[PDB]
């Protein structure tokens, strides 16, 4: 259902039309401390 | 002798009247002339001696 | 006297024709329009034919260093160097002359032959093929050795002389040219250049002909018209790719083609012969294979049971003899045969 | 003062050996030869030695896009980006000093080593060798990462400073040269040009002699003589596809040389945490891997009964938990523990 979408799998984003401009997402988005002496925004996320 | 066709004519393949140079004097003469004769034993003959330009106006 | 002159080329010439993909899967009237690849060699050698001609400049004169291609209306020359073949990879190019190409192909699904022409502009044409060669013997190598087991294979033959195999031949249809006609006021002008143009008209009066000559269609809109120029005084590939002409039925000429098809020797290599150990009615052999290696072994009985089998790497083989003895072949080599004591 | 100016390479020089397969299978006298493939180094960098010399021009100074190789009796110059190496495909080269190569590889039978020399015709060897290279920890990849699990590896340091590591050289044989005999009417011809020539004739008189002068043979024909030159100013390799000076005995030295195996650190990437779900003494694992990743586990307690599986896609995992315990280990991450309730 609509908010009940798992990471990964099927419904990981949920747009309820597609014009919508709120959607619901639960991708398993998390930030990680960037390498030394570097400016880039590393992160982990569970793919489309 | 191995013969090959022109018009109403036969002829020795190896010596068509059009010798010397038959492509260069008329070229769609010639390959007219071998079309005429694709099914002969002899055509190999006709076309060596056809697409062969030794003129008159050289020493060698 | 130059009566030892006979030169094909000077009848025949490069043409365009169809080809499903002139690259990024898009189909083009390709100068380099592959006609037919011929796989028929045991030793893995593709004879390519395509609708250029190689070792041939557009004055008809013989010269290996170029290649004559069909630009537009007029055959152009371009440089042999640039000249390529390619499968999933590079191809190594073994003979050019004319319309053939012969080359050595990596394993693929598709078959590339691209040239550059004058304007430094590349042009390929790419077709589906299988290109898989079979194992000449019992051992697969990737180089050619020196020395080695004689064995009958299939070849084209690198002669650039023509004697044997054939191509048919026949005059090019009409080569369409919308620069012919121009608008003249309000009407249409067909200027010829001093050749034959076949033209045909939507319009009354002398809309049609066979003309030497400039000719004025009036009344007459210029996208009413169909202008083509007449190729009477050439040859070209009977080509399936390529219209017949229109006004001459079934008429044909055929000329000799270079690389034909000959049956030689293939020279394979003999894998080192296995460490053998033996026992009771048993034979076991430790094969230390370099290359894949064909293993193959029979009862020399009245049950034969025939088996096989492809050695990849390091492989311990234990094999039962019977009293009637054990006949193995190991690759290349000639068979090995035990008897027990 | 240029008493830091130490260059071994005034000593030594490249040279022309065998190689089984100079294209084409055949067999030649080759200027790139290959003499040895090492591969001890666990990163997968082979460590490639070749009888030409790399980074060296023919007056012996440093220049690091020139190349050195012999030509027929005399070294010569080539480019440095005209070398190249390939196993079943091209290898990224990662250093050169003098006879060798530092590069990494991708699978392949075979190994092939070349250049261009300055007449723009293409040297290779090729030889056989088996290149797969084992897996450093726990996940199969491809690229390099920046940031990973810091695993004990072995590379072939890319320094150019040769410290440690040795190889054996010593002066080459005589060079057979039928250039130095000629025919004085009837008779043998031997010119020296200012260098020390051994000839032996199968005539009467002086018919041998370590000469430094010009020789006449009279009485005798060219193809009864045998002249070459000696080569005692120079060093060479250990070869074993070049004979031993005759003359001298075990006589030997030995150069340092780039490149020695040294233990570092191989960066790996660590496979995301599988979506782990439970039940009882059970665990259910949804592995996601990105490429091949190997998952093993064992049970805590007496009877730990290890398993291990390759994953190469998407799996579901049932494993069970027993009371003293289960660890996991997914890839190069640290080992999971599970423990029922």
């Amino acid at each position: 259902p609509f908010g009940a979408g798992r990471p990964g799998q099927f419904g990981d984003i949920q747009s309820r039309t597609p014009e919508s401009k709120d959607v619901y997402a639960n991708t398993q988005l998390v930030l990680q401390r960037p390498a030394a002496g570097t400016v880039h925004v590393p992160y982990s996320q569970a793919p489309s | 002798p191995v013969m090959c066709l022109l018009a109403n004519t036969t002829f020795p393949c190896s010596q068509p009247p059009c010798t010397p140079c038959c492509y260069e004097k008329e070229p769609e003469e010639t390959l007219r002339m071998l079309e005429d004769n694709v099914m002969r034993p002899g055509y190999y003959q006709l076309l060596q001696a056809s697409l062969t330009c030794s003129p008159h106006r050289q020493r060698e | 006297s130059t009566k030892d002159n006979f030169n094909v080329y000077k009848a025949t010439r490069p043409y365009l024709a169809h080809c499903p993909d002139c690259g990024e899967g898009h189909s083009c009237h390709s100068p380099v329009a592959l006609e037919r690849i011929r796989n028929e060699a045991t030793d893995g050698t593709l004879k390519i034919q395509v609708s250029l001609q190689i070792g041939i400049k557009t004055d008809d004169s013989h010269d290996w260093t170029k290649l004559r291609y069909m630009d537009n209306h007029m055959p152009a020359d371009a440089e042999r160097a640039g000249l390529f073949v390619r499968t999933s990879a590079p191809c190594t190019i073994t003979g050019t002359m004319g319309h053939f190409i012969l080359a050595r192909c990596p394993k693929g699904e598709t078959l590339t032959v691209g040239f550059t022409d004058s304007r430094k502009i590349s042009h390929s044409c790419t077709h589906p093929f299988h290109h898989d060669p079979p194992v000449i013997g019992r051992e697969k190598f990737h180089s050619r050795p020196q020395h080695g087991k004689e064995l009958p294979c299939s070849t084209y033959v690198q002669s650039t002389a023509a004697t044997t195999e054939e191509i048919e031949v026949h005059m090019p249809p009409d080569t369409p040219d919308r620069t012919l006609m121009s608008q003249q006021s309000g009407n249409v002008k067909i200027t010829v250049n001093g050749q034959t143009v076949r033209y045909k008209c939507n319009c009354g009066g002398s809309n049609e002909g066979l003309t030497t000559t400039d000719k004025v269609i009036n009344n007459c809109k210029v996208d009413q018209c169909h202008a083509a120029v007449t190729n009477h005084k050439k040859w070209q590939y009977n080509s399936p790719l390529v219209p017949r002409n229109a006004e001459l039925g079934d008429r044909k000429g055929k000329i000799h083609i270079p690389f034909p098809l000959a049956n030689v020797t293939c020279r394979v290599p003999k894998a080192r012969n296995p460490t053998v150990t033996y026992g009771k009615n048993q034979v076991i052999m430790l094969l230390y294979p370099d290359h894949p290696t064909l293993l193959s072994y029979r009862n020399m009985g009245e049950e034969p049971n025939y088996q096989e089998e492809w050695v990849m790497h390091k492989k311990e083989v234990v094999l039962t003899v019977p009293t009637e003895g054990l006949e193995v072949t190991w690759g290349n080599n000639e068979p090995y045969k035990y008897w027990p004591q």
